[PDB]
């Protein structure tokens, strides 16, 4: 389940 | 029949125009509060 | 063929109804982000 | 005059389709900007 | 909730 990471993903990738 | 059929056209239409319109609002409000946030993120980090 | 018609426009109607009712409760919770985004500036600055 | 009304339903329609995939990704960012707040929070805190 | 929250953030307004 969910994921991210990544500083916040730009956002969860827009 | 066909003419109260025409007249309910239009009102749907004319909610239609309102509902794209408060969508169209509702997108640049959105893309400031993901804005404002990565502002935040960035300054406490 | 109005039959098919007058069916069409119920169909567009309710469905118009559940997209205003969709958009009145994003723009509730829209506006409580915003509120929170405003009390997290507020408390950082 | 039903023509007219039929092509003006297949309109209606197609935006009402458009808009219906508007608020479900307007939903999602949504959903990730109470996300983001929350953790935003949970820092300051 | 045009006022409320409080108690931490009350959950996002419960949402």
């Amino acid at each position: 389940g969910x994921x991210x990471x990544x500083x916040x993903x730009x956002x969860x990738x827009x | 029949r066909m003419k109260q059929i025409e007249d309910k056209i239009e009102e749907i239409e004319s909610k239609q125009k309102k509902i794209e319109n408060e969508i169209a609002r509702i997108k640049k409000l959105l893309q400031l509060t993901v804005w404002g946030i990565k502002q935040l993120q960035a300054r406490i980090l």
